[PDB]
RNA sequence: UCCUCCUAAAGAGUAACGGAGGAGCACGAAGGUUGGCUAAUCCUGGUCGGACAUCAGGAGGUUAGUGCAAUGGCAUAAGCC
RNA sequence: CCAGGGCUACACACGUGCUACAAUGGCGCAUACAAAGAGAAGCGACCUCGCGAGAGCAAGCGGACCUCAUAAAGUGCGUCGUAGUCCGGAUUGGAGUCUGCAACUCGACUCCAUGAAGUCGGAAUCGCUAGUAAUCGUGGAUCAGAAUGCCACGGUGAAUAC
């Protein structure tokens, strides 16, 4: 690389809010907690909840007896 | 980084036990991650891409190469030898670690991930990927706002089908719908 | 600070600053603090990182964003697959609960051009 | 709309031939006056031409239908445009 | 007045109020050297982005380029850095 | 005569009003001051549940006695700190209560979620000389239900007339 137009790249160690450790190399400057990472995210860990699309019949029969 | 040693094992393993391989330079491995950002309002003013590039710097390890306009054309007013684009590539060792850094935590704050697509890939062993805001990855201090200032990032294997980057990135813990 | 859909605004106060996720208004954020005990009168500028997550876990139970977005957006496509009044009116761009449309009902077709 | 604790509501007519059609199962469109009565579960597979003040519209009831009233699916008012 | 093509009849030359186009400049780099590089056009994917700017890959071989008209030429590049 | 529709449509233009564009305000909490009314197939306490619209049981009252009915601005405490904002409440989706055979065309209300135009309005023009204008709330007729209109009642209450 080229020896000054870079920025610093430092090794911080992150901690998720659900409490997994990460240490990677980056540019921020602080130690930052994301609030959701990939592990025990919704989509990752299959909590992703798709809606019936029409349970118009469980609806209606619920409604009445 | 570690998910070279990820790859190394585990990815190349199941790559070796999911087709019929001989040599271990048959399975692909990714050459190359190329970031850009197309901003092509640099005609109008120009702070917003020096501005643009900073903000490639801090997303990216490296600094951006500003890329000028080749064919000239009319229908969006542009001259030959223009600084209209920005572009970063990383190979090896900062690709392993962006690359680290897009899957743990980057595409958890994507903004109601519903899956992303399947059928991006090239024919030769592509992804493409265009974030719509640039502010899912977190090295933004957002204290500054710009702009929106998407960009797109373009992953480059020595893969020969679409079947084999796509298993390929898939062995990666990659989301895919 | 960072909340699933977006971030918050750290000057505001709690329910005031809470009610800027879309999908919660200002009742519903008031059974959020109560959910987690936060008085309304601290900010959001305060708040640490148990507050934090004691209001992320309460505001997940609760109905978020993106998922509003998608049952909001699915809901009005499948009235108008279907056939019907509403979803008629939701494809002409007409108010669709009775409003007047001899002269008022502006806000639903937009400036008075031509 | 209506209370939840009287129930749906469906005409005498509308539904003793929504039942004999149902039963003996030839399901030609079946006229009718009374675009008000609700729709059932007990309606799906059966096209039915409401009346509208000058024609019968058919209408196909789907599964999803069966909450809304027969009345929403024939449009009273013809309006093409003013120019 | 000068330049390029054709008539010009396979050396040069060759006319008409014959058929077609251009010049009266530019550049201290657009010159010299060393080192490097290879086009145009379509196809696919990709934020704003669109027929068409930016990015990545693929077919294809100079159909591209030459400071400026035409002929000859150019890959050892005369093209580009 | 009967069933359904229409009078409620909608590129558009006008009149009359309500509401906002905010700090002389918004919101929460606490607290004070009236008048005129209306009421029998009606008016509905108190009590049980509901965030609620309400529902259930349900005494009193043909009314100076019961019932709607709690008047709100005001007064006091804190925040908001000049932002399309804790201003605005339009539109839309879901869940509901009530009345009536029936709430889709087309009722009203509650609740949750969203938060549209709007930063005082060109050429013009209107009303008003005192408990008046301006602001605030209540009530009644019509009525199964359905007022931002109409008709009243009152609370704070100006400026100016050379």
């Amino acid at each position: 690389m080229k020896k000054d137009i870079h920025p610093k790249y430092e090794e911080i160690t992150a901690s998720c809010s659900c409490g997994n450790v990460m240490k990677i190399r980056s540019t921020v400057g602080h130690d930052l907690n994301l609030d959701v990472c990939s592990k025990c995210h919704p989509f990752f860990t299959g909590k992703q909840r798709d809606v019936a699309t029409g349970g118009r019949v469980d609806r209606f029969n619920k409604r009445f007896n | 980084a570690k998910l070279h040693d990820y790859y190394k094992d585990e990815v190349v393993k199941k790559l070796m036990t999911e087709f019929n391989y001989n040599s271990v330079m048959q399975v692909p491995r990714v050459e190359k991650i190329t970031l850009n950002m197309g901003v092509g309002e640099a005609i109008a003013d120009k702070k917003l891409l020096d501005n643009a590039a900073a903000d490639l710097a801090a997303i990216s390890g490296q600094k951006p190469l500003i890329t000028k306009a080749r064919k000239s054309v009319a229908g969006f007013k542009i001259r030959q030898g223009y600084p209209i684009g920005c572009k970063v590539t990383l190979r090896g060792e900062r690709m392993w670690e962006f690359f680290e850094r897009l899957i743990t935590i980057a595409v958890p704050r994507i903004r109601d991930f519903r899956g992303l697509s399947a059928k991006s890939f090239d024919g030769r062993g592509n992804y493409s990927m265009g974030v719509r805001e640039q502010i899912i990855f977190p090295e933004i201090d957002y204290d500054k706002v710009d702009r929106v200032r998407g960009l797109d990032i373009t992953i480059t294997t020595t893969a020969k089908s679409d079947e084999e980057g796509r298993a390929l990135l898939a062995a990666f813990d990659f989301p895919f719908r | 600070a960072r909340i699933a859909g977006i971030n918050i605004p750290d000057h505001k106060h709690a329910v005031i600053a809470l009610t800027s996720i879309y999908g919660v208004g200002k009742t519903r954020s008031k059974a959020i603090l109560a959910a987690a005990g936060i008085a309304e009168d601290v900010k959001i500028s305060e708040l640490s990182e148990g507050q934090i997550d004691t209001l992320r876990d309460e505001v997940a139970k609760f109905v978020v964003e993106g998922d509003l977005r998608r049952e909001i957006s699915m809901s009005i496509k499948r009235l108008m697959d279907l056939g019907c009044y509403r979803g008629l009116r939701h494809r002409r761009g007409l108010p669709v609960r009775g409003q007047r449309t001899k002269t008022n009902a502006r806000t639903r077709k937009g400036p008075r051009k031509p | 709309p209506r209370s939840l604790k009287k129930g749906p509501f469906i005409d005498l007519h509308l539904l003793k031939k929504v039942e004999k059609a149902v039963e003996s199962g030839d399901k030609k469109p079946l006229r009718t006056w009374s675009r008000r009565s609700t729709i059932f579960p007990n309606m799906i597979g059966l096209t039915i031409a409401v009346h509208n003040g000058r024609q019968h519209v058919p209408v196909f009831v789907t599964d999803e239908m069966v909450g809304h009233k027969l009345g929403e699916f024939a449009p009273t008012r013809t309006y093409r445009g003013h120019a």
